[PDB]
C-alpha cells in the first residue's frame, strides 16, 4: 500500500548518524553490522562482505558482485535495490535489515517498474494482484495510446520530440486585442536579443525575427518559440505588450537543444505479453434482491431501526422512483427481499447505475422521522463488455462524505471499497437462462428510423445557463422540434434533458441525432462531460468536440476539471481517458499538471485504482520526464518528512530551536542532494536550482509552512527573476485555493479579450497530496497591516515606494486590480477579506491569499439567505484609487474604477455557461462547499442570470453601495 | 379563493427550497410558488423520483398550462387536476395532484406570536447549533485521523509479514546448508564451528521471535484504535440527525423572525 509516513523508518523520521543493520546472506547467517545513515549500498555490501568472512560458511558465498540487496519496503514491497548508489536513508526501509540475494529476471523491467512505483507512490506489482477483469484490459488496451503518442513524437526526428519537451506557450487566437494593439508602435514591438535591440512587427514569425539578426528562447526559464506562431500569440510577448515590458529573449543553434534530447523509447510491458440475449429481447421488469449486510455502526437506543434504501439513477436524474426495503433492527441485518423498480428492462439505458446505502431511521420526535446514511455504493448496471448483470453480488460500502446529507449518493464512484473492514452487502441480480447484453448502435438505429414564434424561443432557450429553470411544456416544445435544432448547435444540451432516458425508444432517436450533430464549441462540450450526461454516445460526442477545436492553452487551462469528471466515468476505459492520456504524452507541459493532478488524489481510495493505473500507462510512457518527475517527488517527499518532524515531535520547542534543527538537517548531503537542481513542480519551465539557505525560514505561524529560495541557474536569469520563492504548505487543504486561482486566472483571461486590462497576479498554487501543496511567493509584497505598521498610511507607502513617473504606473495598477478582485470576489463569494487576507506589491499590485470558503458557506452555519460583499473597499483603498483626493468617491479615477467593475462584472456574466459548468465538473471532487448543483446556485445569484442585462447591473450597484454605503452611481 | 390563503401557494420561495420540501416525497406531491424571473407561478410535482415543473401561465385574467387558457384561478385550476389525472395534457406525466405541501404545518415549529419571544427562542437555538457544531466537527477530526491512523497501522502490519516472511526463509537457508556442515565438523572433531553455527541460528530465532512480537503489539493496539473508530462512527451517526433538525429549527426561527418584521 502507500507510505504510511514520509520517514526513513517504519516509527523513525529520521536515522541516527549510525544504526545497526541485520544482514541475511544467502549462506543462511546473519550478520549485524553498524552503517552510516547516508551511506549508499555498494559499499555496505563491501563492508559486509570483509565482515562475513569471520562467520561460519564463508566459503560457499559468491563474490561481492554477484549479488544484491533486498528489503522490505514501507510500502509492504520486496524491493530488489539495483541501484546500489542509493543512500540508507533513502531507501524507505520499513525495519533495518538487507537480505543478499542474486539478480534474477527481467532487469530493465524491475528498474522501470520501480521508478513507476516511486512517482506514482504505489508499487505497480500491486496491479498485478488485482482480479477484476476490468482492470487487466485497461492495462494492455491503453498502450495503443502509448504507442501512438511516442510514435508521434520521434517521426519529424530531432523538431518533434523538442515540441514535446519545449512546447509553444502561446494563446488560442493570433488576434491582438484593441487595447494590447495600442500599446504598439503603428503594429509593431521593439524586443531586445541577447543587447542588441530592434523594433520589428508583432506579426512576424520567429524565424523572420531570426532572419532580422544582422531558435528563440526566454530569457531566465525554458520556455521556446519553436513554433511559426505570431510573436504576438506567444504568451510571453502577450504579456509584456500589456504590462509594457521589454522582451528580453535569447538565440541558441537548434543543435545546441536537439543534443539535449534523449530520444524516448517505450517498451511493451509484462502484460501486454501475459447465447447473449439482448436487453431489448427481454420481457419482464427490473427487481433485485437485497440479501444482506454484515454490520452497521451505531447505538442501540440512539437509533430506531436501519432499512436499505435504493434507486435507479441515469446520472444525476433517477430513472424512477426510489425503492426501501422493510425497516430491520440494527443488530440482523437481513432482508432478503426482491425489490421491485416501476422500469421495463428494455427501457434500461446504456449508463443506467443503481443506487443503494443503509440508512438509520429514528421516529422518536413528534411526527417528523429522521433519517441519516450510514454507508453508501454504487454499481453499474451494464458491466464494460455490455452485459447486464447477473447472480450473487458483493459490495463493501464507502463511508458517509462530510457535509452530505441525502440518502444516496449518485455522484459518487461506482465498484466496491476495496477497505474489507467495512459493511458488506449481499445482492443477487436475476436471470434469464443466458447473458443478457446492450443492442449494438447499428442492430438499434432501425428502432430510431421506425415557424417563426418558436424560432424565437429556441433560440432563447440555448442562450439559457446549463442549470436554468426547464418546464415541462419546454421538454416537450424541445422533444418535438428536436429535428429543427441541429440547426442551433448548442441547444444540445437542454434537448437532452427533455429525453425520456426511461424510454428505449425516445433514447434511440436521440442517438441518431448526435451521431450527425454538427460540433460545437469546446466550453460547450464540456457540459456533456458533467455526472449530469453519463451517456457514452454523449460523451463521445463532447470528446470529439475537444479533439477537434479544443486547442492546448484551453486543455492546460480546464486541465482540473477536466481530471475530475475521469471519476464520473462508468468504466476505466473511455474516449477521455484516451484522449487526456494521448495530450499528457504529447505535450510535456500538459504531462506535468497531469501528472500532479493525479498524483495528488491517490490518498483518496475512491480513485487511487483508477488514477494509479492511469498513472502507470503515462509513467511508463512520458519518456526521460519521469526521471525529473521522480526527483521532484523526492524533494516533496523529505519536504514532507521535515515539516512532520516540526509539528510531531518538535511541536512544543521554540522557533530558534527548530530553525537550528532545520538548518541543521538542510546541510546533510541527502537532503542538498534532493532539494536542489529540480524543476518546479508550479511551473517546469522554472529551474529550481541551488538552494538560498539564508532565505528559507519556518513561517512564524500556527500551521508552520516552509518558505523556501531556490537560485534560478539560467544564464540569463537576471533578466527575468533571480531568486524563486515558495511557500511550502503541510496541513491545510489547499484545493480549494488551487480552484479559486484557476477560475480568477480564467476570469481576467475573459476581461483581456473583451478589451478590460483588469490585471490580476494569478500567482501558482498546487495541491500535491493529502493536505500538502505549494504556493507561489510573490516578491516584494506585504500586507495590508503590515503597510499599517491613519487612513493616508496605504497611499503614503505607496508613493513612498514608486515616486515621480512611477506613481501614475502604482495607482493604476492598484485600481485596475481591486476591479478584478472586487468583482471575483462577490461573484465566487470568497471567504470575507481583511489586512491580514490582502496584500500590496511595491509596484501597486494587490494579491489576496488565503480564499478559503467560496459560494454561500455562511447559509449552512447562519441561516442569513443574503448575497454578500466579500470585498469592501475601506477608506484606505479608496484614497489610493483617487490619487489622494478626499471625496474619493466623486472623483474621475472613482469613476473609471466603476466603470472597470461595471464592465467585468457583466463580461463574466456573459461567459456564465463556462463558470456554471467548471462548478459542475467539480461536484464530485470532495469538496464539502461543492456537492450538490443547489451549491452552485450562489453564483446564479451573483450573476443574477433570472434578471435582465441591465437588471444584473442595477443589482451589482445595489450590492456594492449597500456594502460601501452608497457612492455607486451610474 | 385568494390564493394567499391556499396553503399550497408559497410566494417567493427558490427552486431549492421546494427540492427540499419535496425530497424523498411520494408521487403526486405538489406546491406551487411564484416564478424565478419574478406566468408569474410555477407547478411543482413529484413524479419518479423527480421534481417536474409546470408553468402557469396568465393572459388578461386567464390561466392554464397551455393555451387555450381555460381556467380563470389559479386556485380553480389546481384543484381540476387534484381530482382528474395529468395525461388529458401531456401523456409523459399520467399523475394527479394529490399530496400538497402546506404552508400551515410550517407555521407549526414556531409556538410564540411574541416577536420578543421568537427572537429569544432563536439566540436559544442558534447558540445550541453552534455548540452541536463544534462539537461535532471535532468528533470528525478524531474520525478522520483515526481512520487514517488504522490505515498506517495495517499497511505496517503487511510489512511485519512480508519481514517474518524473510526471516523465516533464512532459517530454512540455514537448515538447509547446516546438516551437511554439521555432519562434517562432526566426524572432523570441530566442535568449536558446530557452536558457531548454532549460535548464529540463536541470534537468528531471537530476532525472529522480537519481530513477531512487535506485530503482536501492532495488532493489538490496531484492535483497540479499530474499537474507537466504530465508537467514534456511532457517536457522529447520532449527532448528524440532531444538528440537521436543529439548524431547521434554527432556520424556522429566522424565517418567522424576517416574515414578522419590516421588509424593504
Ligand atoms: C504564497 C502567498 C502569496 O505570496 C506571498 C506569500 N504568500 C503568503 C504569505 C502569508 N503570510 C504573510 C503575512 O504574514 C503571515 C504569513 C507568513 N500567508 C499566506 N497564506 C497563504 C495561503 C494561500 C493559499 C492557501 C493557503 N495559504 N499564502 C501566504
Amino acid at each position: 500500500p502507500p507510505r504510511p509516513s514520509s520517514g526513513e523508518l517504519w516509527g523513525i523520521h529520521l536515522m541516527p548518524p549510525r544504526i545497526l543493520v541485520e544482514c541475511l546472506l544467502p549462506n543462511g547467517m546473519i550478520v549485524t553490522l553498524e552503517c552510516l545513515r547516508e551511506a549508499t549500498l555498494i559499499t555496505i555490501k563491501h563492508e559486509l562482505f570483509k565482515e562475513a568472512r569471520k562467520y561460519p560458511l564463508h566459503q560457499l558465498l559468491q563474490d561481492e558482485s554477484s549479488y544484491i540487496f533486498v528489503s522490505v519496503t514501507q510500502e509492504a514491497e520486496r524491493e530488489e535495490f539495483f541501484d546500489e548508489t542509493r543512500r540508507l536513508c533513502d531507501l524507505r526501509l520499513f525495519q533495518p535489515f538487507l537480505k543478499v540475494i542474486e539478480p534474477v529476471g527481467n532487469r530493465e523491467e524491475k528498474i522501470l517498474n520501480r521508478e513507476i512505483g516511486f512517482a506514482i507512490g504505489m508499487p505497480v506489482c500491486e496491479f498485478d494482484m488485482v482480479k477484476d477483469p476490468e482492470v487487466q484490459d485497461f492495462r494492455r488496451n491503453i498502450l495503443n495510446v502509448c504507442k501512438e503518442a511516442v510514435d508521434l513524437r520521434d517521426l519529424n526526428s530531432p523538431h518533434s520530440r523538442a515540441m514535446y519537451v519545449y512546447p509553444p506557450n502561446v494563446e488560442s487566437s493570433p488576434e491582438l486585442p484593441k487595447h494590447i494593439y495600442n500599446k504598439l508602435d503603428k503594429g509593431q514591438i521593439i524586443v531586445v536579443i541577447w543587447k542588441y535591440t530592434l523594433k520589428i512587427n508583432h506579426d512576424c514569425v520567429p524565424e523572420q525575427v531570426i532572419a532580422e539578426a544582422i531558435i528563440l528562447k526566454v530569457c531566465g526559464c525554458d520556455e521556446y518559440f519553436l513554433e511559426k506562431y505570431p510573436l504576438s500569440q506567444y504568451k510571453y510577448i502577450r504579456s509584456c505588450i500589456m504590462l509594457g515590458r521589454m522582451p528580453n529573449l535569447m538565440l541558441m543553434a537548434k543543435e545546441s537543444l536537439y543534443s539535449q534530447l534523449p530520444m524516448d523509447c517505450f517498451t511493451m510491458p509484462s502484460y501486454s505479453r501475459r447465447s447473449t440475449k439482448s436487453l431489448w429481447v427481454i420481457n419482464s421488469a427490473l427487481r433485485i434482491k437485497i440479501l444482506c449486510a454484515t454490520y452497521v455502526n451505531v447505538n442501540i437506543r440512539d437509533i430506531d431501526k436501519i432499512y436499505v434504501r435504493t434507486g435507479i439513477y441515469h446520472g444525476g436524474e433517477p430513472l424512477c422512483d426510489n425503492v426501501n426495503t422493510q425497516r430491520v433492527p440494527c443488530s440482523n441485518p437481513r432482508w432478503n427481499e426482491w425489490l421491485n423498480y416501476d422500469i421495463y428492462i428494455p427501457d434500461l439505458p446504456r449508463a443506467a447505475r443503481l443506487c443503494l446505502s443503509i440508512c438509520s431511521v429514528k421516529g422518536r420526535k413528534g411526527a417528523k422521522e429522521e433519517h441519516c446514511p450510514l454507508a453508501w455504493g454504487n454499481i453499474n448496471l451494464f458491466d464494460y463488455t455490455d452485459t447486464l448483470v447477473s447472480g450473487k453480488m458483493a459490495l463493501n460500502l464507502w463511508p458517509v462524505p462530510h457535509g452530505l446529507e441525502d440518502l444516496l449518493n449518485p455522484i459518487g464512484v461506482t465498484g466496491s471499497n476495496p477497505n474489507k473492514e467495512t459493511p458488506c452487502l449481499e445482492l443477487e441480480f436475476d436471470w434469464f437462462s443466458s447473458v443478457v447484453k446492450f443492442p449494438d448502435m447499428s442492430v438499434i438505429e432501425e428502432h430510431a428510423n421506425w415557424r417563426e414564434n418558436d424560432k424565437e424561443q429556441l433560440k432563447a432557450i440555448s442562450t439559457r445557463d446549463p442549470l436554468s429553470e426547464i418546464t415541462e411544456q419546454e421538454k416537450d416544445f424541445l422533444w418535438s422540434h428536436r429535428h429543427y435544432c441541429v440547426t442551433i448547435p448548442e441547444i444540445l444540451p437542454k434537448l437532452l434533458l427533455s429525453v425520456k432516458w426511461n424510454s428505449r425508444d425516445e433514447v434511440a432517436q436521440m442517438y441518431c441525432l448526435v451521431k450527425d450533430w454538427p460540433p460545437i464549441k469546446p466550453e460547450q462540450a464540456m457540459e456533456l462531460l458533467d455526472c449530469n450526461y453519463p451517456d457514452p454516445m454523449v460523451r463521445g460526442f463532447a470528446v470529439r468536440c475537444l479533439e477537434k477545436y479544443l486547442t492546448d492553452d484551453k486543455l492546460s487551462q480546464y486541465l482540473i476539471q477536466l481530471v475530475q469528471v475521469l471519476k464520473y466515468e462508468q468504466y476505466l476505459d473511455n474516449l477521455l481517458v484516451r484522449f487526456l492520456l494521448k495530450k499528457a504524452l504529447t505535450n510535456q507541459r500538459i504531462g506535468h499538471f497531469f501528472f500532479w493532478h493525479l498524483k495528488s488524489e491517490m490518498h483518496n481510495k475512491t480513485v487511487s485504482q483508477r488514477f494509479g493505473l492511469l498513472l502507470e500507462s503515462y509513467c511508463r510512457a512520458c519518456g526521460m520526464y519521469l526521471k525529473h518527475l521522480n526527483r521532484q517527488v523526492e524533494a516533496m517527499e523529505k519536504l514532507i518528512n521535515l515539516t512532520d518532524i516540526l509539528k510531531q515531535e518538535k511541536k512544543d520547542e521554540t522557533q530558534k530551536v527548530q530553525m537550528k534543527f532545520l538548518v541543521e538537517q538542510m546541510r546533510r548531503p541527502d537532503f542538498m542532494d534532493a532539494l536542489q537542481g529540480f524543476l518546479s513542480p508550479l511551473n517546469p519551465a522554472h529551474q529550481l536550482g541551488n538552494l538560498r539557505l539564508e532565505e528559507c525560514r519556518i513561517m512564524s505561524s500556527a500551521k508552520r509552512p516552509l518558505k523556501l529560495n531556490w537560485e534560478n541557474p539560467d544564464i540569463m536569469s537576471e533578466l527575468l527573476f533571480q531568486n524563486n520563492e515558495i511557500m511550502f504548505k503541510n496541513g491545510d487543504d489547499l484545493r480549494q485555493d488551487m480552484l479559486t486561482l484557476q477560475i480568477i486566472r480564467i476570469m481576467e483571461n475573459i476581461w483581456q479579450n473583451q478589451g478590460l486590462d483588469l490585471r490580476m497576479l494569478p500567482y501558482g498554487c498546487l495541491s500535491i497530496g493529502d493536505c500538502v501543496g505549494l504556493i507561489e511567493w510573490v516578491r516584494n509584497s506585504h500586507t495590508i497591516m503590515q503597510i499599517q505598521c491613519n487612513s493616508h498610511t496605504l497611499h503614503q507607502w505607496l508613493k513612498d515606494k514608486n515616486k515621480g513617473e512611477i506613481y501614475d504606473a502604482a495607482i493604476d495598477l492598484f485600481t485596475r486590480s481591486c476591479a478584478g478582485y472586487c468583482v471575483a470576489t462577490f461573484i465566487l463569494g470568497i471567504g470575507d477579506r481583511h489586512n491580514s487576507n490582502i496584500m500590496v506589491k511595491d509596484d501597486g499590485q494587490l494579491v489576496h491569499i488565503d480564499f478559503g470558503h467560496f459560494l454561500d458557506h455562511k447559509k449552512k452555519k447562519f441561516g442569513y439567505k443574503r448575497e454578500r460583499v466579500p470585498f469592501v473597499l475601506t477608506q484606505d483603498f479608496l484614497i489610493v484609487i483617487s490619487k489622494g483626493a478626499q471625496e474619493c468617491t466623486k472623483t474621475r479615477e472613482f469613476e473609471r474604477f466603476q466603470e472597470m467593475c461595471y464592465k467585468a462584472y457583466l463580461a463574466i456574466r456573459q461567459h456564465a455557461n463556462l463558470f456554471i459548468n467548471l462548478f459542475s465538473m467539480m461536484l464530485g471532487s470532495g469538496m464539502p462547499e461543492l456537492q450538490s448543483f443547489d451549491d452552485i446556485a450562489y453564483i446564479r445569484k451573483t450573476l443574477a442570470l433570472d434578471k435582465t442585462e441591465q437588471e444584473a447591473l442595477e443589482y451589482f450597484m445595489k450590492q456594492m453601495n449597500d456594502a460601501h454605503h452608497g457612492g455607486w452611481t451610474t | 379563493m385568494s390564493l394567499q390563503d391556499a396553503e399550497w401557494y408559497w410566494g417567493d420561495i427558490s427552486r431549492e427550497e421546494v427540492n427540499e420540501k419535496l425530497r424523498d416525497t411520494a408521487d403526486g406531491t405538489f406546491l406551487v410558488r411564484d416564478a424565478s424571473t419574478k406566468g408569474d407561478y410555477t407547478l411543482t410535482l413529484r413524479k419518479g423520483g423527480n421534481n417536474k415543473l409546470i408553468k402557469i401561465f396568465h393572459r388578461d385574467g386567464k390561466y392554464g398550462f397551455s393555451d387555450p387558457l381555460t381556467f380563470s384561478s389559479v386556485v380553480e385550476l389546481i384543484n381540476h387536476y387534484r381530482n382528474e389525472s395529468l395525461a388529458q395534457y401531456n401523456p409523459k406525466l399520467d399523475v394527479k395532484l394529490l399530496y400538497p405541501v402546506s404552508k400551515y404545518q410550517q407555521d407549526q415549529v414556531v409556538k410564540e406570536d411574541n416577536i420578543e419571544a421568537v427572537g429569544k427562542k432563536l439566540h436559544e437555538y442558534n447558540t445550541q447549533f453552534q455548540e452541536k457544531s463544534r462539537e461535532y466537527d471535532r468528533l470528525y477530526e478524531e474520525y478522520t485521523r483515526t481512520s487514517q491512523e488504522i490505515q498506517m497501522k495495517r499497511t505496517a502490519i503487511e510489512a511485519f509479514n512480508e519481514t517474518i516472511k524473510i526471516f523465516e526463509e533464512q532459517c530454512q537457508t540455514q537448515e538447509r546448508y547446516s546438516k551437511e556442515y554439521i555432519e562434517k565438523f562432526k566426524r572432523e572433531g570441530n566442535e568449536k564451528e558446530i557452536q558457531r553455527i548454532m549460535h548464529n541460528y540463536d541470534k537468528l530465532k531471537s530476532r525472529i521471535s522480537e519481530i513477531i512480537d512487535s506485530r503482536r503489539r501492532l495488532e493489538e493496539d490496531l484492535k483497540k484504535q479499530a474499537a474507537e473508530y466504530r465508537e467514534i462512527d456511532k457517536r457522529m451517526n447520532s449527532i448528524k440527525p440532531d444538528l440537521i433538525q436543529l439548524r431547521k429549527t434554527r432556520d424556522q426561527y429566522l424565517m418567522w423572525l424576517t416574515q414578522k418584521g419590516v421588509r424593504q
